């Protein structure tokens, strides 16, 4: 019951996906598949709203972070009431 | 009759263009290579990559319904 | 081994004159978020619920209705006033969940000890076609 | 003068000059050869 | 008499339409003195209408039952000047424009910043390439024969 | 204190800025990469608050744009009186 | 003795990546990462910008095709 945020191995290591998140879904974890020695991860997709700001800042040829809209809750529908 | 039949042909060709474009770009395009993972009907892919409103094949059907109505009219 | 800082209920609140954008019934039947920071100087900031408040010197506690409001306020505090901030989630049962820095370090910068969730060891175009996942609960991106 | 000629080479100014010349040519042709429905020269 | 259409020079309804046009113009003319500028303009309009109707009659156009000329585009040699000859002229001019544009785009293709040559047109090269479209059919046919018209990507 | 405060010759009259489209801002003066730039060039043309952060230049541009508008209005009035 | 892997820098390469904006396009190699753990070492720069206004990308060896 949350939007599905997936990280692929084409991630360069730029933290812009994490800095562009308004609900603290993504974080940076260590890795070894790129020069930056880090990759993004989505452990808190239960708070994901689906704004897709994270994949609006991904600089690869296609998005290494992908948000698939899914079952919606009160915190996934952006409801303050 | 000639003019209205050519307008009819225009309507048929345009509606076919919309529907065929939706059917053939349903699985993906250069803007959204993984459209098949998002199902038939989804709203958009966000404002990134310039904007992605009406990018699904369902939206192609929705746009082509107007042209079909105009042609039958 | 980073331990989460405990919530202090006796923390004073910023000087605010009241707004209609605050808490609602969702704060009672469901959860509501609480952001705590430490202002080194008594200044004035802009609330995410509309209007302006006056934070007091020392520790400050503010209750909001959404996590996005807490994160937006914290980003404003960090960028404009350079204040360390932590926010929690409070349930009607009284449970408190320490939310934002899960290891004490900001998520933008790398920190050891974090586990990968939602990591796919392939390019995005190598996803399995939907016809191969039909009549099964598994989605192409979940494989 | 080079900058002014570069400005004259920009898209709207050049398009305006070209389309004004074309419109003037078409208008003069329509004055001197009015009400043309067929091509009767051959 | 193709498709049951009388020629415009032997059509009673064509002359009737000319009569209505001239009658309306004379009714407008009656409001002014003959030596005035509006009267001269109306008289010039009437003379233009008479010349137009005479030319339409003498051009060989086939007039329908409503008194209006009907174009035949089936390719009949009596009516090649209605569609086929203007169509050939239009195709020549459009091929000229397209060939000149394609030549200009090809010429500025291998530059440092080609887009700067699109917002700001480089006039000497464009004027050099303007007359290259005069022989556009020959150049296009040879380029198609040498396999230079298409790009195999 | 209310005097005539005027600086002499702040902007050089030249056609160099005419030859370069979109000179007013930075993200646009780099040159067109796509067609959208052209539309942007007609969208930020009179947004003086985004070109510079100084109120003085913005106010001067506003004053001269008002003068140009008044000139256009006077030209239109002259046209109506002539016609 | 270990030779550098990947194409020489400055050479032209085809992409052959179905999800890429430059799938059939040709780019120029600007750098190749010699770390064997790097999954996409071949840095390619293209003349045209994509929909994200980015003209550079990283590709792997199998998604690289030399041209003459
Ligand atoms: C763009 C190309 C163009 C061309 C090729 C012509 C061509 C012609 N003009 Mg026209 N004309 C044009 C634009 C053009 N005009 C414009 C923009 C105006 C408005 C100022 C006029 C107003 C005009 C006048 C007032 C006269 C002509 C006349 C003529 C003819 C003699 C010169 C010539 C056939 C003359 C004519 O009457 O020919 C018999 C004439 O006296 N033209
Ligand atoms: C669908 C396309 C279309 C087509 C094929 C036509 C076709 C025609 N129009 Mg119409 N028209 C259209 C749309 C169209 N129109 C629209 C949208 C409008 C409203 C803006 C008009 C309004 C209109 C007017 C006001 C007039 C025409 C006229 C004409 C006639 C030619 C004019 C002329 O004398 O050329 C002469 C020849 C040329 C200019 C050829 C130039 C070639 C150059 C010199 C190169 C020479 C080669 C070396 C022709 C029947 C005229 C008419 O009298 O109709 C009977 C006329 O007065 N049209
Ligand atoms: C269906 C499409 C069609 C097409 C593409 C053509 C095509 C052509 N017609 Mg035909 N034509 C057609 C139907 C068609 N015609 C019909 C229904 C009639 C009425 C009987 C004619 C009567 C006709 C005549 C009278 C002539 C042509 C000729 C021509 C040629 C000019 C060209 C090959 C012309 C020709 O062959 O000389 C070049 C010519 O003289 N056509
Ligand atoms: C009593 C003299 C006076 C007059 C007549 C005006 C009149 C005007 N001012 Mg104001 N203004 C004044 C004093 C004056 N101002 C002072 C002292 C200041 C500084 C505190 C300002 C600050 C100011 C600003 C910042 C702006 C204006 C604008 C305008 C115009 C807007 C109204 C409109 O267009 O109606 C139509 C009115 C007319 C056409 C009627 C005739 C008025 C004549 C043409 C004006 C000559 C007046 C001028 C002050 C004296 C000449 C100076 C000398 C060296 C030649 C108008 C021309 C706005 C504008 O449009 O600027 C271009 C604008 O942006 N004014
Ligand atoms: C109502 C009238 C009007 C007025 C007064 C202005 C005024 C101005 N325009 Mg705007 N503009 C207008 C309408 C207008 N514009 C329209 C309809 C468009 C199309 C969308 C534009 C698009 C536009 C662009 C693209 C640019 C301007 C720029 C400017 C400046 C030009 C100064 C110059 O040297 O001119 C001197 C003029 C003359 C001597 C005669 C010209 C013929 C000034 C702020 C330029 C700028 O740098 O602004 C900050 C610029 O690059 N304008
Ligand atoms: C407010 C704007 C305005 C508008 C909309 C009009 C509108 C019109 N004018 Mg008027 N006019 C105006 C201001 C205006 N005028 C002013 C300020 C004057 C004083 C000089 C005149 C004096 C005037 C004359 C003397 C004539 C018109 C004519 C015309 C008609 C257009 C003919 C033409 O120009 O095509 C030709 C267009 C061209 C592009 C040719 C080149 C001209 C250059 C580029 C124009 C700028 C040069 C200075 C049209 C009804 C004509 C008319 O109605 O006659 C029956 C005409 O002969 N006008
Ligand atoms: C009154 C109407 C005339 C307005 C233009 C005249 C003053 C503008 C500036 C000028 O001439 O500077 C002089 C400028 C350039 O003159 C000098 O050139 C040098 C290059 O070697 C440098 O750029 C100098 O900085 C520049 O001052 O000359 C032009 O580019 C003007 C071109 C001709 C303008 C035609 C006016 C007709 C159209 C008006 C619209
Ligand atoms: C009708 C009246 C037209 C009034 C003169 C306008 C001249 C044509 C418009 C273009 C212009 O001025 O560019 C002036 C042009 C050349 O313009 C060139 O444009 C380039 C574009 O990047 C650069 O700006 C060059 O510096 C500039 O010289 O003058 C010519 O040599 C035109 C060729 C002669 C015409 C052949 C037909
Ligand atoms: C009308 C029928 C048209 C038939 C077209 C299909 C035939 C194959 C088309 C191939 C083509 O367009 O190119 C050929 C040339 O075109 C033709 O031969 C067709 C000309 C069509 C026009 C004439 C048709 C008859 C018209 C009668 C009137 C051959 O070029 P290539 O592939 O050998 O070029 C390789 C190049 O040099 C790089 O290596
Ligand atoms: C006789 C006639 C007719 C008919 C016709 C027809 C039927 C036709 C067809 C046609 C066709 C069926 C065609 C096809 C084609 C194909 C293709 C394939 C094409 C291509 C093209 C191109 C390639 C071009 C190019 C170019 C040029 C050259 C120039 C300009 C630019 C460009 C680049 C565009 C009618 C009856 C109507 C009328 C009378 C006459
Ligand atoms: S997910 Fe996007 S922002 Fe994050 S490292 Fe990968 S490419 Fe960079
Ligand atoms: S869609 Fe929005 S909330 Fe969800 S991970 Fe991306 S940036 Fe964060």
């Amino acid at each position: 019951m949350s939007h599905s945020v997936k990280i692929y191995d084409t991630c360069i290591g730029c933290t812009q996906c994490v800095r562009a998140c308004p609900t603290d879904v993504l974080e940076m974890i260590p890795w070894d598949g790129c020069k930056a020695k880090q990759i993004a991860s989505a452990p808190r997709t239960e708070d994901c709203v689906g704004c897709k700001r994270c994949e609006s800042a991904c600089p690869t040829d296609f998005l290494s972070v992908r948000v698939y809209l899914w079952h919606e809750t009160t915190r996934s529908m952006g409801l303050g009431y | 009759d000639f003019l209205v039949h050519h307008a009819i042909a225009l309507g048929l060709h345009t509606t076919t263009l919309i529907l065929v474009k939706g059917a053939l770009d349903a699985r993906g395009s250069k803007l959204m290579p993984d459209k098949k993972d998002f199902g038939y009907s989804f709203p958009c892919d966000g404002p990134g990559r310039g904007g992605t409103c009406d990018i699904s094949a369902w939206d192609a059907f929705y746009l082509a319904v107007f042209w079909m109505l105009n042609t039958i009219g | 081994g980073f331990t989460p800082p405990e919530l202090d209920p006796n923390t004073p609140s910023p000087i605010f004159a009241g707004s209609t954008g605050g808490l609602l019934r969702k704060a009672q039947v469901e959860e509501f978020y609480v952001i705590t920071w430490e202002s080194p100087k008594e200044q004035i900031f802009e609330m995410p619920t509309g209007g302006a408040a006056i934070m007091r010197e020392g520790p400050n506690l503010l209750k909001l209705a959404r996590k996005e409001q807490c994160l937006a306020l914290g980003t404003r505090l960090r960028s404009k006033y350079k204040i360390k901030y932590q926010f929690y989630r409070v349930f009607p049962s009284g449970e408190v969940q320490y939310l934002h820095p899960k290891d004490g370090v900001y998520p933008e910068k790398v920190n050891p000890g974090r586990q990968g969730v939602g990591l796919n060891m392939r390019s995005i175009g190598k996803n399995v076609s939907p016809i191969e996942v039909k009549f099964t609960g598994k989605q192409p991106y979940d494989l | 003068m080079r900058d002014f000629k570069t400005y004259l080479s920009v898209a709207p100014v050049l398009s305006t000059l070209w389309f004004g010349s074309l419109a003037g040519l078409l208008i003069e042709i329509n004055r001197f050869f009015p009400d043309a429905l067929t091509f009767p020269f051959f | 008499d193709i498709a049951g259409l009388t020629p415009c020079k032997e059509s009673k309804q064509f002359a009737k339409r000319e009569k209505q046009a001239l009658k309306k113009l004379q009714a407008s003319l009656k409001l002014y003195a003959d030596d005035s500028a509006p009267a001269l303009a109306i008289k010039a309009t009437m003379e233009k209408t008479k010349k137009r109707f005479d030319n339409y009659g003498k051009y060989g156009l086939l007039c329908g039952s409503d008194g209006l000329p009907h174009l035949i585009v089936s390719g009949d040699q009596r009516h090649w000047g209605e569609f086929i000859t203007p169509g050939i002229l239009f195709l020549y001019i459009a091929g000229w424009i397209g060939w000149v544009g394609r030549s200009y785009l090809i010429a500025i293709r291998d530059e440092k910043k080609p887009t700067q040559k699109e917002i700001i047109i480089d006039v000497p090269l464009a004027s050099s390439l303007l007359f290259r479209g005069f022989s556009w059919p020959v150049a296009a046919y040879r380029e198609l024969l040498n396999g230079e018209l298409v790009d195999n990507n | 204190e209310v005097k005539i405060l005027v600086d002499r010759d702040p902007v050089k009259t030249s056609f160099e800025a005419w030859a370069k489209p979109g000179h007013f801002s930075r993200t646009i003066a780099k040159g067109p990469e796509t067609t959208t730039w052209i539309w942007n060039l007609h969208a930020d043309a009179h947004d003086f608050d985004s070109h510079t952060s100084d109120l003085e230049e913005i106010s001067r541009k506003i004053f001269s744009a008002h003068f140009g508008q008044l000139s256009i209005i006077f030209l239109w009035l002259s046209g109506m009186y002539f016609h | 003795k270990p030779p550098p892997i990947g194409p020489k820098r400055g050479s032209k390469v085809r992409i052959m990546r179905k999800e890429s904006y430059w799938y059939k396009g040709v780019g120029s190699v600007v750098a190749v990462d010699q770390d064997p753990k790097t999954r996409y070492p071949v840095v390619v720069r293209f003349n045209k910008v994509n929909y994200a206004n980015v003209s550079t990308n990283n590709y792997a060896l199998d998604e690289i095709q030399e041209v003459a």
